[PDB]
């Protein structure tokens, strides 16, 4: 009883943690990142200044913490994962197989994110001897990591260090050299606060820094040392230990940094305050992230980069007393803070040994910087513990600094991140076959409007006029040892043109008067000679000496395929003539010719398999809608091996060997039909029969096939109304056909040159072009433009290609009333809002552009939006905006709400403010309802009409239990999403002008988005990371608190859904549900066509659950049913991991499912490409 | 019910907010505060989310 298939179009782009390590085993460094549930391994490239993704793996769990450690006498780091599985998992990366593999998995508790079950915190000893995993309260477990005789990893049983009432804010491992491992923790005990009945014992925090020493000798853990620290202390940082420095932890709290070790005195330094005019003076700041780095080739030589809540980076250093000579001692003297540079706020920062800084932004794009570092060295004031008071309560004088643009750092890459994804809509603003996905994301001045288009990114190098419309192109080498192919040839309806490498070209050889059907240089290992076949003969050209095969009959040449050692032509009579090559002379024509029942429409010879003399197979398509495979072996030349009938006449054929999903090349026959169909079949390589057919529809134009090379991979380029590239995906290893974001082409060929290699050449409508597909794998192209504030909603003009975004940054004063806000942030101010409207034009130009901004005023913030037509205005659609004044979220504070009304002017490129009408609370939901406006204010459902000076009430009622957050409607039915109590079905009674609620949700749901799929059911998501579909029972549906909605589907994507809609993503027209997630996911739910498909994907999902369990030890069925059990949804993200298995597993699953491996592959690809992309 | 019961319910809720990165990012973004700072606020709230206990 399954009916939905969940797929991921775009994986999350957030990075809650990035970590550096030699995970490949080489001395090179790599970055491991946690993106929600994806574990991703990235390779920084110091030459190109970019960072490339090595691999990604869906944990099917929640990655809460990651630690790295090295075994003694080894150069390879292992990854410890703290997740929600209740288990500790230790995994390793395998560069030979390009896959993650876990080397340990041990259960320590029950599954989930719970208070008293470790997983929240994880730290590892710097020397790799042990690690500690802990919860917020109160459990801690220490696992000892050792090396066995086999030189493999051994794990002891955990050691308990529990202590009730203890709350942990931070946890880092001490670097004690090779002494007994010690773990530091910021803790506070609530045991006293529960005992004081009135008064407290609260409003105060007794924060302690605690040391947990692990005695390897006695194999136990004890609270060795502890002391009181600043109550505002929130972060700990590891300072180098042993010989590289004195062990210890920087304790970071409100305007406080302290060294604070057990065998050292205290050393306090403040956090400088911004000195800007907009910046509030005497505003204390805290630390949000930080890095420690030890410089090579020198003892000590370590510094810190710490980040303020504004994003400002300060460099911290430690100076220790010197002896009589000029040498350091163990005693510490001072701590020095110096302003470094301002970067976006980050979850993690990473300093690479190659001199780079990787910034994992908490929101917005990620940043890759290169160090310099020029200050000027002492241009920035420096402040030390001399003599700020080690006591946190002791008075002291504030210290200020002036922020400024980048001096020590240079930005080298900005990495596209759709985090945080506030919302998206699916619409087709161009004539293109596929609708686009428009999305609003980012935060602050780094927010953005982004459009996603399904296609492959290609860069055009040259273009030129011809000017006559050419009908074909080729590129060809005169000599088989030239790395750069010499010539470029063009063909017209009555002439032929010849070009070559360089800036300009003309003619020296070849026949330029007549049309040319193909061109190839036959003789590999024989320099001299090209062939130009044309109607009425085959011209063989060799160092200027020309010898031609006559036609010679009244018949002419209608088709031809060429190979290195072989040539095949088809005449108008239907005869096929075959030419092989002797030691000298391409005229070794076969004594006999093969007659065909009808006219030949396509020919494909296939390249010469290396190590062999010739290709053994020839593909012949005819007008009788048949494709045959004829043999070319000497013993049985031109005998028919196989035959297949086709839906339409074959317009093109192409034999080609490609990498397969099972690790070895396979010989395929690509077929292009006159109806726009593309097929890929398997050529048996011996019996020559065709099996395992794949189909796709590309466009109304007849499809044509060519062989190109992209990223050192041989790919098929199919030309239809659009160009499609068929290739084997580099990471996921399946076979993909993705369209090109490029013009329609009528002909294309592989191209080479000194300037570009493995490029391509093509023609269209009086134009020739040279392009290359620089990088594949990324099937979604993204164009973006910045916005002003953090988006909130997105609405589209009902008739014109324009969007309207409402934006609101909380706790920010209006920028006014010299520092770019995207680089340094708007000036913060408590309780003040900054909000605005922006009009976005995404298609009219090459890039999306913001046409106009409408700034709000009066501490007023936009919270909702809709485009509503009003019957009273002859159906004109207006822009409805909801706002609030003096908004405080927790607790919710109502000064006043408002509804602005705007009017579309200049076809939607601008707005005219009509009137603003004040209401009690901010309206969180609008909805067009029967030619009038529906608004949700508080628990109140209200119908407004458009009046001369205000919006006018016409009906109202209380419908939801606490707060309206979404609205939708069909006919007389209104569905109301409550902030906490799920769905509420209301019905409107026209004769009575009453809004009556008649259905409500069974369980609580913290609704975040809704849509109506039909009259009876609603699909939505909630803030705990759930997607669901509820429906009205059939007995209560005829009634036009009392009745309970039925649960029709539920699923845990883990990412928080921010928007959802029903739409069509492909011309095929399968209605799908598209949704977006806060962490960047863009996902689809696809309904199954037949019960057989539902059964196949359910059983496939089961076997994938058995043979590919979640990496971190989760149970996939329990994971996808985190809060309530799974109902109705199959996880296609798991199914699509079938391609990654070893072949024995694939064959086993193929056995249980009673389908071939290639069949399973084809159905997996098919369900995705047919209904979405 | 008992002050203890409410206190546990709130502490579990704060723990869950800190535990699930998506929810934490959602709330912190709504408040326009850094995620680490919001995390610290939530963990700090665990001391006494409701009123002091009865005598
Ligand atoms: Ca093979
Ligand atoms: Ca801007
Ligand atoms: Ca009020
Ligand atoms: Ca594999």
């Amino acid at each position: 009883n399954m009916f939905l298939y969940s797929l991921t179009i775009q994986p999350p782009t957030t990075i809650t943690q990035a970590l550096l390590g030699q995970f490949s085993g080489t001395k090179e460094q790599q970055i491991i990142t946690a993106s929600g549930s994806r574990l991703t391994l990235l390779q920084p490239d110091p030459r190109q200044g970019k960072v490339n993704t090595i691999v990604s793996h869906d944990i099917f769990g929640i990655i809460r913490a990651m630690a790295a450690f090295r075994l003694a006498g080894s150069h390879k780091d292992y990854i410890i994962l703290a997740t929600d599985s209740g288990r500790i998992a230790i995994i390793e990366y395998l560069p030979k197989e390009n896959r993650f593999q876990r080397i340990h998995l041990e259960t320590f508790g029950k599954s989930g994110v719970r208070r008293v079950i470790p997983g929240q915190y994880l730290a590892a000893d710097p020397k790799g001897r042990a690690c500690l995993i802990a919860s917020v309260e109160k459990n801690k477990l220490v696992y000892v990591l050792n090396r066995n005789a086999q030189a493999e990893l051994t794990i002891s049983s955990p050691l308990e260090a529990h202590k009730p009432g203890v709350i942990v804010l931070s946890l880092v491992a001490l670097d004690v050299g090779y002494s007994n491992p010690v773990f530091a923790a910021l803790e506070y005990e609530y045991s006293e606060a529960d005992q004081d009945p009135t008064g407290q014992a609260a409003k105060q925090l007794e924060m302690q820094l605690v040391y947990y020493e692990l005695d390897l000798g006695l194999n136990h853990v004890v609270r060795k040392w502890s002391d009181t620290v600043d109550p505002t202390s929130s972060l700990l940082f590891q300072v180098p230990g042993g010989n590289d420095g004195p062990s210890g932890v920087l304790v970071c709290g409100e305007e406080n940094i302290t060294y604070r070790h057990s065998n050292q005195e205290a050393f306090r330094v403040p956090i400088p305050r911004r000195r800007g005019a907009t910046e509030d003076p005497n505003r204390k700041r805290t630390i949000v992230a930080g890095v420690m780095h030890k410089l090579k080739g020198s003892a000590g030589a370590f510094f810190f980069l710490l980040q303020t809540e504004d994003g400002d980076l300060f460099k911290v250093t430690i100076d220790m007393v010197e002896d009589e000579k000029g040498n350091p001692t163990g005693e510490v003297k001072r701590v020095k803070i110096k302003y470094f540079d301002t970067v976006p706020i980050a979850h993690s920062l990473c300093i690479l040994k190659s001199g780079f800084l990787f910034v994992a932004s908490e929101f917005g794009n990620h940043h890759f910087y290169q160090f310099e570092k020029l200050g000027d060295d002492d241009d920035e004031p420096e402040f030390t513990s001399d003599d700020f008071p080690a006591d946190w309560n002791a008075p002291y004088n504030p210290v200020y600094f002036k922020p400024r643009p980048l001096e020590n750092l240079v930005l080298v890459e900005s990495i596209d991140s759709m985090n945080p994804l506030v919302g998206c809509k699916v619409a087709n603003l161009t004539g293109e076959d596929a609708p686009q996905i428009y999305a609003i994301c980012g935060n602050g001045a780094r927010s953005s409007f982004r459009m996603l288009k399904h296609g492959l990114e290609v860069s055009e190098i040259v273009a030129s006029e011809l000017p006559g419309t050419p009908s074909a192109v080729w590129t060809t080498k005169l000599t088989k040892y030239d790395e750069y192919d010499a010539y470029i040839v063009l063909s017209f309806t009555n002439a032929t043109l010849v070009l070559s490498i360089g800036e300009t070209v003309e003619e020296v050889s070849d026949s330029g008067f007549l049309t040319t059907v193909p061109t190839l240089a036959v003789q590999q290992m024989g320099e001299e000679g090209l062939i130009q076949i044309h109607p009425k003969g085959i011209r063989h050209i060799v160092q200027g000496r020309v010898n031609e095969w006559p036609a010679p009959q009244h018949r002419s040449i209608v088709a031809a395929t060429t190979n290195e050692n072989q040539v095949v032509i088809a005449l108008s009579s239907g005869e096929i003539v075959y030419f092989e090559m002797d030691a000298d002379g391409s005229l070794a024509e076969y004594d006999e010719k093969k007659q065909m029942s009808g006219t030949v429409t396509s020919l494909s010879l296939g390249k010469v398999p290396e190590g062999l003399r010739r290709s053994s197979f020839l593909a012949v398509g005819c007008d009788d809608c048949t494709v045959r495979i004829l043999s070319l072996d000497p013993e049985s030349t031109l005998e028919m091996k196989s035959i297949q009938a086709l839906t339409a006449a074959p317009s093109s054929l192409l034999i080609m060997s490609m990498e397969d999903s099972t690790g070895g090349t396979t010989l395929y026959l690509h077929i292009g039909l006159h109806s726009g169909v593309y097929l890929r079949t398997v050529l048996d390589e011996i019996t020559g029969e065709l099996t395992d057919t794949r189909q796709k529809f590309l466009g109304p134009k007849p499809t044509k096939l060519f062989q190109v090379t992209v990223q050192n991979q041989t790919c098929v380029l199919a030309l239809s109304s659009r160009p499609w590239l068929g290739y084997t995906a580099p990471i996921t290893r399946n076979f993909v056909m993705t369209p090109l974001s490029y013009t329609e082409l009528g002909y294309t060929w592989s191209f080479n040159s000194e300037q570009c290699q493995e490029g391509m050449v093509g023609i269209h409508a009086n134009y020739l072009r040279i392009f290359t597909i620089e990088k594949l794998g990324q099937t979604m192209i993204q164009k973006s433009c910045p916005l002003t504030y953090t988006p909130k909603r997105l609405v589209k003009h009902p008739e014109q290609p324009y969007f309207y975004v409402i934006e609101a940054d909380n706790n920010t004063l209006p920028p006014e009333l010299v520092l770019p806000p995207e680089d340094f942030g708007y000036p913060k101010a408590r309780g003040r809002w900054a909000s605005c409207i922006e009009i976005v034009d995404p298609v009219s130009e090459e890039q999306p552009r913001v046409l106009k901004r409408i700034e709000l005023e009066g501490n007023e913030a936009a919270v909702s939006a809709a485009v509503v037509p009003f019957a009273s205005q002859d159906g004109e659609s207006f822009l409805i905006v909801g706002t609030g004044k003096d908004m405080v979220l927790n607790p919710r504070a109502s000064t006043e709400g408002a509804i602005h009304v705007y009017r579309f002017i200049d076809d939607g490129r601008d707005l005219e403010f009509i009137h603003k009408t004040i209401i009690e609370e901010p309206p969180l939901a609008f909805c067009p309802f029967q030619g009038r406006l529906l608004a949700g204010i508080g628990k109140m459902l209200r119908i407004y009409d458009l009046g001369l000076k205000q919006l006018l009430r016409k009906a109202q009622a209380e419908v939801s239990p606490q707060l309206i957050v979404s609205l939708d409607t069909r006919h007389n039915r209104i569905v109301v999403g409550d902030v906490q109590h799920g769905m509420t079905y209301v019905v409107y009674k026209p004769d009575s002008n009453k809004l009556i609620p008649f259905a409500d949700d069974t369980i609580a749901r913290w609704t975040t988005c809704t849509t109506m799929v039909d009259y009876e059911s609603v699909a939505g998501g909630d803030k705990f990371g759930n997607l669901w579909i509820v429906r009205c029972p059939e007995r209560a549906s005829l009634e036009s608190a009392p009745n309970r909605l039925d649960l029709m589907a539920h699923f845990y994507p883990q990412d928080l859904p921010t928007s959802i809609c029903k739409t069509n993503l492909v011309v095929g027209g399968q209605d799908v549900l598209v949704w977006s997630g806060i962490q960047g996911t863009v996902g689809v739910l696809i309904p199954f066509v037949t019960r057989e498909d539902a059964d196949f994907f359910q059983n496939l999902e089961s076997h994938m659950r058995a043979e590919d369990p979640p990496l971190a030890g989760r149970d996939h069925l329990i994971y996808r049913g985190y809060y309530v059990p799974v109902k109705g949804v199959i996880d296609g993200d798991l199914c699509e991991r079938f391609t990654l298995l070893p072949n024995d597993k694939k064959q086993m699953i193929a056995g249980e499912l009673d389908r071939s491996v290639r069949e399973i592959e084809r159905k997996i690809s098919d369900i995705r490409t047919r209904s979405a992309f | 019910t008992s002050w203890e019961w409410k206190t546990n319910i709130h502490r579990d809720t704060y723990s869950s907010i800190v535990g699930h990165p998506p929810l934490l990012s959602y709330m912190a973004l709504a408040q326009n505060e850094p995620v680490a700072k919001f995390r610290v606020q939530m963990i700090r709230k665990m001391l006494q989310p409701v009123g002091p206990p009865p005598p």
